[PDB]
């Protein structure tokens, strides 16, 4: 499947996952095209963070949705 | 009756006058 990834420039990125995809791998998934750190950034779905550990199919994750995406970078 | 950022999805808490995520401002 694949599932949008929204910037909070309103920016809009599309990205081929499956739903036994973790968290991270996803985060790897933006890395490949944006080429940020995964630990620098973070996804909103549901008004909640996601956790690196757990996958799509338990935050009940389906084709064609949409996720946010945050940046922040390490301030010391 | 946690309130949703405008800029990004995050509910936050109503005493928080910014969001914690996208450091967005309260919305009016
Ligand atoms: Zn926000």
């Amino acid at each position: 499947m694949q599932i949008f990834v929204k910037t909070l420039t309103g920016r809009t990125i599309t990205l081929e996952v499956e739903p036994s995809d973790t968290i991270e791998n996803v985060k790897a998934k933006i890395q490949d095209k944006e080429g940020i750190p995964p630990d620098q950034q973070r996804l909103i779905f549901a008004g909640k963070q996601l956790e690196d550990g757990r996958t799509l199919s338990d935050y009940n994750i389906q084709k064609e949705s949409t996720l946010h995406l945050v940046l922040r970078l390490r301030g010391g | 009756i946690k309130w949703a950022c405008e800029y990004c999805t995050y509910e936050n808490w109503p005493s928080a006058i910014k969001c914690t995520m996208c450091r967005a401002q309260r919305p009016s």
